């Protein structure tokens, strides 16, 4: 019939048909369960909440993410999310559609085998495929050469590609992303006396982060600007109608991407990780990688992120190299868009893992076909 | 008929483009390295040299915004495949990405053999 | 119709038509193959790179020279180069053109037989001929008496000719040329910490050699000059924008031609080899040989090479002789120029090995007719 | 009085006195600095850690190696390591002892010059010398003929010697050694979900490599063995008490020595590098080189590495040549042992660079005397 493209991110689920220009269903990758006595009539009869229903009813629920750092840690809740995706948001029979899934690089092999087994046995898809998220982000930009910086909710990774060839020894991965930035914002918000401690309040802090945070082009004078003046301060309204105000935390949160030591990590920032990924590549392709720095994922949506990466890589390049960062407005769906592109190509239709292939090699067939 | 000379075209290039126009391909080929990138004109020429073309494998000129480069790449690969096996052309070190990228040496290596056939 | 002249050097391929003043196609004699994982569909369909495309995409390719020391060591990649030069660079059907090939002296006989079999059975050219490269360099100079010093990429050889007669017993051949100077420059570049190790980096070192190396008129004085002052230092920019500086390595690289012991060889320098070739000729013709020292090939293009050879041979001559070195600016194409001159002679039209002769005597006919 | 022998490797420091049979001090070549806030009163007073104390307190420190690929990249930390060696581990005044240092071949000349200047101007040693590590390994083997394969933490190099004469044109060097194998093991450990990112975790992975890794005699059947059975699985306990298990990674790590393409390098393996070094030598001495393949350094301590080398070289040899590899148990200290032997010989006592010679020639005297 037609292929399904499900980009199971850490924080959000992107799904839809191949050939469409945007995911048809975009909902949080969460499962909610009640945490209070059944004092309201009719409300206690439903034991689990999956999509936006869990988010809208989060005041009486405990929210769990089945994927952490791009790894599926709860498989039963992941199946709840997959059933919700296919039968409630897309309303399709998976037995009729080949399904294209995504994954981060340097992931455990069992994650890919278990999702292959789940699609073939629980959903009985006719065929399926697992693609690398950064490669799909390259497909979305219409390029065959360039280094991709992908940053979603759980994982930050760099993948350099030249003329359609990856350099695996130069692939970088960092377990620092949007969820870690939200947790850091939660920690620094206590300096002003705000407290957020439940999983529901974590979603509130995530909304605050997505609305008032930005990347400083220079952190030290922004720190001085916020220390002297009030012009950086902005207000936010809580669900009970209380109003909070932040000035300094707006850029101190995203600075962790460039300074992971704020959360005790020894690792270098995303700019140094990109530069080191380029320097692991062959010297004859470095000029073309410097001119093609592709940004992808929701964590790359901060205002000023591309300007700061431009400034930092320029500070690292040999000056003669023309540093270019590519940051399309659709960055939030570059992985899904690339997946719909790939699943639409006729040259790809032989690349599917069919169920018959899986019936011979088992779940390990995914390591050979993908 | 267009008998003009461009500011920077050799007689070989002009002859190739002239036969492009004379053979009656649907696009009016003005630049060899600018109209063949979709391989649609080359597939048309294959029909004119009596090489069969399966247009079900050919991505139509209305490309979707998503994946148009990949669709053009697929067309160039199919054109190279039809030029190597059934057309019987010497195309050493030529791939579909070369026609997609418009490599003049390998493209001329194909169009002169098209003249020959 | 028109004869084709193809000078298959170790490093560069020179091709064109008889009667023309310069080769129409000059490309590196290399074959490149991908060395990395293809990850984007459709892009992996190309298994080989041959001409300048193997040089432009060398960052993801392993480059192989099919000829080493004037011996064709890969006959399949050699067929690829011949297919490329006939169908892509010259764009001619070989079935309609007699082809003139070149060869170094003292070469293995099977090399000449194999290229004859290839030209008559793969390309089935109507007629062909294999000529010695130094003889063509004499034709390009218009002379009929003189000793030719040919130095290309793989072989350096000396051939004395008087009144149109060769002296085969005085032909001398040295398996030291430009490629060995490149590898020695790579070896001595590490003394400053510049490391080049891949086949793609060897092309960079070759470019450095062709742009910054020169022959010292007195090696011990230039060594003392570089040991005292930096006035010999010069800089080069790498493809990623890094800048390297060399002073002393500029002339120590070409000094190996006069001192082959730098690379561990026991053989004498090119000046002594030329003098010894003259001293093997009849004493009555040595005076005319001393006045006609003809150089050819790219390795004879170093600044100061003729002045050094003039001084060295003068130091070896009986003093009463007059030493003359001939070093035309077209030295890089003297072999091809002389081959187009020879192939355009009406008297040469009966010297072609025709296919009928080959169909009777087999590939051994080349030893009789050439 | 007596000479000091200091073998400054990339990873370990070997030091002692000439005439002793083993180095007195063996400690990691590292410097550690704190990376966390001081939370215990009076413990924060120490700014840097050098020897085994940097390794034992690595949980709160960032570890730096001053030498990389046999090149001293940090000279201040190198002086810290030298001060620690002379004053803390050996507890001697360097002004009273001639000091013998070691270096790899094909190294930058400024490295040798700077360590010469450091020994004469900072430690004020009365005399010094810089020897080649492979030559000392031959001294330790009691031999004057043979090809030495030295593989330590940073550099792998081959040096052919016949009857006490080196063949410098046949010396081959590869920048692939133990540290690169550790980084590759880290990369492949993520396949099982083990993540190591901190430099201290790099030391943990190095310990895992030194305990569970081995060289397969046939890699393609070991892969099938580990794919069909768990008999190769082995367990390791982490410092927090967690236990990891590896089967396949045990031999896939050392295979990089024979297949440098695992880490994206184009270079040939150590067996082909050794064979190529022999084939650059005179055909008359090749039989003796084939019979005396000396192994040295800690990277040659893998189980089964000599059997694999004997099999691979036998596959490369003309079959008529018998292939013999000499792999003594003291391989880890062959360089230091040979240094103490050389410094003990009475014929060597004139070869010291005396400080007077350094005072009149500067640091370049080391190029003439060593
Ligand atoms: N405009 C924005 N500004 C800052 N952060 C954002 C923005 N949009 C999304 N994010 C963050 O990016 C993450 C979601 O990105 P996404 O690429 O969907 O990750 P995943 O695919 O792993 O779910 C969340 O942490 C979210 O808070
Ligand atoms: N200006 C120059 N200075 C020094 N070396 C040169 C120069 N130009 C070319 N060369 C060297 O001469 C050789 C060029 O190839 P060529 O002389 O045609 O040999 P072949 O005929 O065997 O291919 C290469 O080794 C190249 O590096
Ligand atoms: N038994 C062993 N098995 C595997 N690797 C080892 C073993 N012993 C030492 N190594 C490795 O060898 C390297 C140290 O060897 P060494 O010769 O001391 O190098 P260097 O002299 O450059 O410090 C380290 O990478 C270490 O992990
Ligand atoms: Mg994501
Ligand atoms: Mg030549
Ligand atoms: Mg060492």
């Amino acid at each position: 019939t037609t292929a399904l493209v499900c980009d199971n991110g850490s924080g959000l689920v992107k799904a839809g048909f191949a050939g469409d220009d945007a995911p048809r269903a975009v909902f949080p990758s969460i499962v909610g369960r009640p945490r209070h006595q059944g004092v309201m009539v009719g409300m206690g009869q439903k034991d689990s909440y999956v999509g936006d229903e869990a988010q809208s009813k989060r005041g009486i629920l405990t929210l769990k993410y089945p994927i952490e750092h791009g790894i599926i840690t709860n498989w039963d809740d992941m199946e709840k999310i997959w059933h919700h995706t296919f039968y409630n948001e897309l309303r399709v029979a998976p037995e009729e559609h080949p399904t294209l899934l995504t994954e981060a690089p340097l992931n455990p092999k069992a994650n890919r085998e278990k999702m292959t087994q789940i699609m073939f046995e629980t959903f009985n898809v006719p065929a399926m495929y697992v693609a690398i998220q950064a490669v799909l982000s390259l497909y979305a930009s219409g390029r065959t050469t360039g280094i991709v910086l992908d940053s979603g909710d759980g994982v930050t990774h760099n993948v350099p590609i030249y003329e359609g060839y990856a350099l695996p020894h130069a692939i970088m991965r960092l377990d620092l992303a949007g969820r870690d930035l939200t947790d850091y914002l939660m920690k620094i918000l206590t300096e002003r006396g705000y407290s957020f401690v439940t999983t529901a309040e974590r979603e509130i802090v995530r909304d605050i982060k997505e609305k008032l945070c930005y990347v400083a082009l220079d952190f030290e004078n922004e720190m001085a600007t916020a220390a002297s003046s009030s012009s950086l301060e902005k207000s936010y309204e809580l669900p009970d109608g209380q109003v909070i105000t932040i000035g300094n935390e707006r850029f101190r949160c995203p600075e962790t991407l460039f300074q992971p030591s704020f959360i005790g990590m020894e690792s270098a920032g995303i700019h140094e990780t990109t530069y080191n990924s380029i320097m692991k590549c062959d010297i004859d392709i470095r000029k073309d990688l410097y001119a093609n720095n592709v940004m992808s994922g929701g964590t790359t949506m901060y205002p000023g992120i591309a300007d700061r990466m431009q400034k930092e890589i320029t500070a690292l390049a040999p000056s003669t190299m023309k540093i270019k960062i590519i940051a399309p407005p659709e960055r939030k769906y570059s992985v899904w868009i690339g997946g719909s592109i790939l699943a639409s190509l006729s040259t790809f239709q032989q690349m599917w893992i069919t169920k018959q292939e899986y019936d011979e090699a088992g779940p390990s067939i995914v390591h050979r076909k993908c | 008929i267009d008998w003009t000379l461009l500011e920077g075209e050799t007689r070989e290039e002009r002859t190739f483009r002239n036969w492009m126009n004379s053979l009656g391909v649907n696009p009016h080929v003005n630049h060899l390295y600018a109209d063949l990138q979709d391989a649609l004109v080359i597939l048309q020429l294959y029909e004119r040299i009596k090489v069969p073309v399966d247009w079900s494998k050919v991505n139509k000129p209305p490309y979707p915004k998503l994946g148009a480069n990949m669709k053009k790449l697929e067309n160039c690969n199919y054109a190279v495949e039809l030029g190597k096996h059934p057309a019987k052309f010497s195309l050493v070190g030529i791939g579909g990405q070369d026609l997609n990228d418009g490599n003049q040496t390998l493209t001329l290596a194909l169009v002169w053999q098209l003249m020959r056939r």
